[PDB]
């Protein structure tokens, strides 16, 4: 659901 | 005019917090992130609105990471909002959370082509 930002 | 966030129209506060609380108990050198489109903003869409974004990131470092995923065209600008203030892009994320975090615990930041808020 959460995005990495950067992975 | 004051910073309206889509993302808290559509869940309740209880479960917010929760959610927040256990992220951050999780991924604590991170912090949480929501990212909407501010009112009246001509400029391209966000996919996701949620991000974990290190603590160390400056703010600069991060319109730059979310302008990737814009891709801005031609003499689009993009600007960033947290409580109706454009975010010093030498701060970072971890103090921006400190200094601003809702208390949900996640963070808020609209995001738009005009430096002022829904304009
Ligand atoms: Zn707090």
């Amino acid at each position: 659901d959460w995005d990495f930002l950067p992975p | 005019g004051s910073m309206k966030f889509v993302y808290k129209e559509e869940h309740p506060f209880e479960k917010r917090r929760s959610e927040g609380e256990k992220i951050r108990k999780k991924y604590p050198d991170r912090v949480p992130v929501i990212v909407e489109k501010a009112p009246k903003a001509r400029i391209g869409d966000l996919d996701k609105k949620k991000y974990l974004v290190p603590s160390d990131l400056t703010v600069g470092q991060f319109y730059f990471l979310i302008r990737k995923r814009i891709h801005l065209r031609a003499e689009d600008a993009l600007f960033f909002f947290v409580n109706n203030v454009i975010p010093p892009t030498s701060a970072t994320m971890g103090q921006l959370y400190q200094e601003h975090h809702e208390e949900d615990f996640f963070l808020y930041i609209a995001y738009s082509d005009e430096s002022v808020y829904g304009l």
